[PDB]
């Protein structure tokens, strides 16, 4: 992959114009490459989505939302 | 307390060498704390145990 998009990057020098096939050959080395790192976050719930009875709430269990992004506030450093 | 007594023959003697007084105390105090704390991922843990008992 790193190889033949080097080789793309550089045919410019000696002015050489790439083929077909060795432009698929890049193509498929690439995807390649980038199936091998996939991400696909998974979206979270918003925060104010209520927790129904079904999952029992207590001090020790859940509480009654869902947790969100709001950082837990230390006490000090009051305003953010 | 705890006295120890004299043994004279007269009875005129009021003036003699008497008994102490002294006190004594037996001082009880705290110890140190009995911890037992775990880390652990609570998601992880509350998968399948319930109200963590």
């Amino acid at each position: 992959a790193v190889g033949y998009q080097l080789l793309l990057r550089m045919l410019s020098d000696y002015s050489l114009e790439p083929t077909p096939q060795v432009l698929s050959n890049a193509q498929r080395s690439y995807d390649a490459l980038m199936t091998d790192t996939l991400v696909v976050p998974s979206m979270r719930r918003r925060g104010d989505f209520p927790v129904g009875q079904g999952n029992k709430y207590d001090v020790f269990t859940s509480d009654r939302y869902y947790p969100g992004d709001l950082p837990l506030i230390d006490g000090d450093i009051p305003n953010a | 307390h705890q006295f120890s007594s004299l043994r004279t023959p007269t009875g005129d003697i009021s003036g003699q060498n008497k008994n102490n007084l002294i006190s004594g105390k037996a001082t009880g105090r705290v110890g140190n704390y009995i911890t037992v704390a775990v880390e652990y991922q609570q998601l992880e843990e509350a998968i399948k145990l319930n109200q963590l008992e």
